């Protein structure tokens, strides 16, 4: 049900 | 509906009943769990600013019973270990920080060594609450709890205390900067069609931000040089850079009101340079007039120093009001003249002896009317209303009306009136020279009386 | 009738020795004597004879110090990692009550006692009286904690993460390794914010990993949800974290214990937007039991 | 020491960031229903009015006309490429097109009002999504005045 989005490691 | 408000205050009363119940039994951690539950009601977004304000006031009263419970308990030797830490266990941040502020001030009184660190902590940990409304009220609750305990100069000399006036000024200026941020933020939250409602809502909450400036003036240790270099510098930085007319207008007037006239004289050129930098929609006229009005009342107040001779008011204001009006994009003619009115009023109340100044306003008023390529100015027009009110001040205020007849540029302003107003104004001046009896008239003033009759009849 | 005999164990230092607590299933809290790696276990086995007149024919009495790992509530999966025997009596009789001294010298206890979902690790003394068809057995549980000192290296965790051209944030936790009553001091710094964030919270998550190789179960439990921000920030906005770990009573990190199971902790930073979409980044932290001075 | 007041040091916030207007503004209004056509090929169109300050949208303001099939087209385009579990639409009402009901069918006012709100519900959840903003169909739908299905 709840939308999870992993935060990407930034360059 | 407005049920929410009541339902909330019901639940507050339920939980604050069980709070004091546990406080009577000395069940502290059980008390704070209900304190947290009570404070849970401040997490709502559903209440309007007015409704929320009422809910805050309610909860602030209840927290005070807890605050005093702790303060006494600690003062009688029975101090609770790790209470500052313990309240931070609360999962929700709003309850957590209100409790942290409460426990904080108790620690400051009970442990003077920790004052600087705790104050500096409490102001910094409020950065958690980014929501405009809730953050404003949280940071307001910080400012009121800390009212009595901030460093100052007339203090007890307990040489294990920490923190001085400089830490107080940073404390409040920081809380100010953050509270003004949240208040300007309010302008852009929510839907775009409620722009007039938001600006009504923001207006209600201006007092919360203004309290910081008030709190700064209440510091005995804020002398004129600290005001010059730290406090006004601090405030003007936020004011010009917030680029928001409502905030700018409020806070600039709020400065004028809150700090003493001693400080205003030493900071005139900075303040008026700030006036020129404001947003176009700010009423700059009302700021300058209010400031002049406060300095007028300072000139006539005896058992006080009066105005220093080195502070040349007229030379400052004449030059700056000019520069301010230059910086405006579309100032009405009626407004420019309302400032010429108060510049006279300044010169009259601050330098009665110096008639030459009053005539230099009028000479400069002529230059204004002469420079403005003006259509015939009706009596119904607002410019005429003000030039009427301008000229009546020398007539109504002076003791000897013969002294008005010795003003060179008093009469040339009659040219710009309506036919109707020349007849009325000439009548009014001549009418006053009979209502008080006449002495023998000198050469310049015999000339002026005939010129007043020539405009009356023709 | 009842039982013919009742076995009781009593440790020589049972008055002075400190006890400890363990959270089992359905919130129960058992309290047992605390031991450390290298300590000796010694005391008395006391047999209370209940049925006077009758006699107890046995083929021997012993006492065992045991430390074992139990997996999936399955007796057949139990592995003992420590076993020490003391024979207390040769085959014989018991007419009356007797007591036996025992001493296990400088006992190795390489692991900390743990009770989880799919794993238990426990130590105990097991007295056994051997009989012709059915042994009288009595277990006596002990907690063992494993201690450690301040680590050689303890770098702060610092990291920029984000959603490209929507949200960039830099977070920092002051250490990689925290003791059980330590404090997460940290900050969140917003570099770019083109979403509307409602709130942000720091979570502490416990993972319990059991099995070997492709045989791997993981049991996740969220031990804390700690709100750290309320409302929408802009860029340049700093948000302070101060999370006290004393309030959640966690276990230490336990890594490949007996090559059977792990238990690991994670700081899960979670932001939540106006439409309830949820953005997160997980970071392992090591928890460790500090040796008191 | 009586209280743990530890915090990490922070970079002061630049004043232009603190006071300057936020970078996350996005409101979409589905509004003003109108019957386009006569007789058998009648349908309702709605005015999709956008306001924003995100750099991924080409126009900070736009106003375009849309049909319920256009909303159905968008949701089908995003379901195929985007890998975003797309929110539902208010519903295809087939039984409302059937004849001789006790209401005006697909042009009932309660139906149109409830449809209209459900479209605003849909479009704000989809247009706020990060992964949906990268897709070309969303900008085609919101800011081009006619959709090009090819």
């Amino acid at each position: 049900q709840p939308e999870l989005y992993l935060l990407n490691t930034m360059s | 509906g407005s049920k929410l408000l009541d339902e909330a205050i019901q639940a507050v009363k339920v939980q604050s009943f069980q709070m004091k119940r546990c406080l009577d039994k000395n069940k502290l951690m059980d008390a704070l769990k209900h304190a947290s539950n009570m404070l849970g009601e401040l997490r709502t977004s559903m209440l309007s600013p007015k409704s929320y304000y009422e809910l805050y006031m309610a909860i602030s009263d209840e927290l005070h019973y807890l605050e005093v419970y702790l303060t006494d308990e600690f003062a009688k030797g029975r101090k609770v270990a790790d209470l500052y830490e313990l309240v931070q266990y609360a999962g929700n941040i709003i309850p957590r920080l209100y409790l942290l502020i409460t426990v904080g001030v108790v620690y400051v009184k009970s442990f003077p060594q920790s004052r600087k660190d705790i104050l500096k902590d409490l102001v910094e940990m409020c950065r958690g609450v980014q929501h405009p409304l809730r953050g404003l009220f949280l940071r307001n609750y910080l400012l009121q709890c800390t009212r009595n305990i901030l460093p100052d100069e007339g203090e007890p000399t307990d040489e294990e205390t920490t923190g001085d006036i400089s830490d107080s000024m940073d404390f409040v200026l920081l809380n100010f900067a953050e509270m003004n941020k949240l208040w300007v933020r309010m302008q852009h939250q929510g839907h775009s069609r409620d722009r007039e409602k938001r600006e009504r809502e923001r207006q209600e909450l201006r007092i919360l931000v203004g309290t910081n400036l008030v709190r700064l003036s209440q510091l005995e240790g804020v002398n004129v040089e600290r005001y010059k270099q730290i406090v006004l510098t601090g405030i003007l930085e936020q004011v010009v850079n917030c680029r928001d007319a409502l905030a700018q207008e409020y806070l600039m007037e709020c400065i004028i009101q809150v700090f003493p006239d001693e400080f205003h004289l030493q900071t005139l050129n900075p303040f008026l340079r700030a006036c020129a930098e404001l947003h176009q929609n700010v009423n700059v006229k009302n700021i300058i007039i209010a400031l002049i009005d406060r300095l007028a009342l300072f000139a006539h107040r005896e058992d006080g120093p009066g105005i220093p001779a080195d502070i040349k008011l007229f030379d400052i204001f004449s030059q700056q009001v000019a520069t301010v009006i230059q910086s405006r994009q579309d100032m009405p003619s009626e407004d420019v003249v309302s400032l010429q009115v108060s510049l006279i009023n300044l010169a009259m109340k601050c330098y009665p002896d110096r008639v030459d100044y009053v005539d230099k306003v009028l000479e400069t008023t002529v230059e204004i009317f002469n420079k403005l390529n003006l259509e015939h100015i009706a009596t119904s027009s607002a410019v005429s209303k003000e030039l009427t009110r301008l000229l009546k001040i020398p007539v109504d205020t002076y003791n000897n009306i013969l002294t008005v007849l010795k003003l060179k540029h008093f009469h040339p302003l009659f040219e710009y009136f309506d036919y109707e107003s020349r007849k009325s104004m000439s009548c009014y001046v001549l009418s006053n020279v009979l209502d008080y009896n006449t002495e023998i008239v000198s050469q310049d003033q015999v000339d002026s009386i005939m010129n007043l009759v020539s405009t009356l009849i023709q | 009738f009842g039982p013919i005999c009742e076995i009781d164990i009593v440790l020589n230092d049972g008055e002075t020795r400190k006890m400890a607590e363990m959270k089992t299933e359905d919130g129960k809290v058992e309290k047992h004597y605390l031991f450390y790696d290298g300590e000796s276990v010694s005391g008395k086995v006391n047999l209370a004879f209940k049925q006077p007149g009758k006699r107890l024919e046995h083929q021997g009495i012993r006492i065992e110090f045991v430390g074992q790992i139990e997996l999936f509530n399955d007796k057949s999966n139990t592995h003992e990692f420590v076993n020490l025997v003391k024979e207390l009596a040769l085959p014989g009789e018991l007419t009356q009550s007797r007591s036996y001294d025992f001493e296990f010298m400088q006992v190795e206890k390489p692991y900390e006692s743990y009770i989880g979902a799919n794993v238990r690790l426990r130590y105990f003394l097991k007295v056994t009286i051997v009989r012709r068809l059915t042994d009288l057995v009595k277990e006596y549980d002990l907690i063992v904690h494993q201690l450690a000192t301040y680590p050689d290296v303890n770098n702060s965790i610092k990291m920029e993460v984000g959603i490209e051209d929507c949200l960039h944030i830099e977070f920092e936790y002051n250490k990689s390794k925290y003791h059980l009553k330590d404090v997460i001091v940290g900050k969140i710094y917003f570099l770019l914010v083109r979403i509307k964030i409602q709130h942000m919270e720091l979570q502490l998550i416990k993972k319990e990993i059991t099995g070997i190789g492709p045989s791997t179960t993981t049991e996740t439990e969220t031990i804390a949800k700690y709100e750290i921000m309320d409302g929408a920030p802009v860029k340049g906005e700093s948000i302070p974290i101060r999370l006290f770990l004393a309030g959640y009573d966690p276990t230490p990190t336990m890594r490949d214990v007996n090559k059977k199971f792990s238990v690991r902790y994670f700081l899960n930073l979670v932001l939540v937007d106006e439409e309830d979409r949820r953005y997160f980044k997980q970071q392992e932290i090591i928890l460790w039991r500090k040796a008191p001075e | 020491t009586v209280a743990d007041t530890r915090r990490l040091i922070t970079k002061p916030q630049n004043l232009n960031d603190a006071y300057g207007p936020p970078s996350n503004f996005l409101e979409i209004d589905v509004s003003n229903p109108q019957t386009v056509g006569v007789g058998r090929g009648r349908f309702t169109t709605y005015e999709i009015r956008v306001k924003t300050n995100l750099p991924i949208f080409k126009l900070k303001e736009s106003t375009v006309r849309r049909r319920y099939s256009d909303f159905e087209w968008l949701r089908s385009e995003l379901e195929r490429e985007s890998k975003v579990v797309v929110p539902p639409l208010p519903g295809k009402a087939f039984l409302r097109q059937l004849p001789f009901r006790g209401d005006d069918g697909i042009f009932d006012d309660n139906f149109i009002e409830e449809r209209k709100q459900g479209l605003e519900q849909f479009i704000n959840k989809v247009a706020g999504h990060p992964l949906a903003q990268n897709e070309r169909c969303l900008h085609m739908f919101l800011q081009d005045e006619i959709i090009d299905k090819s």
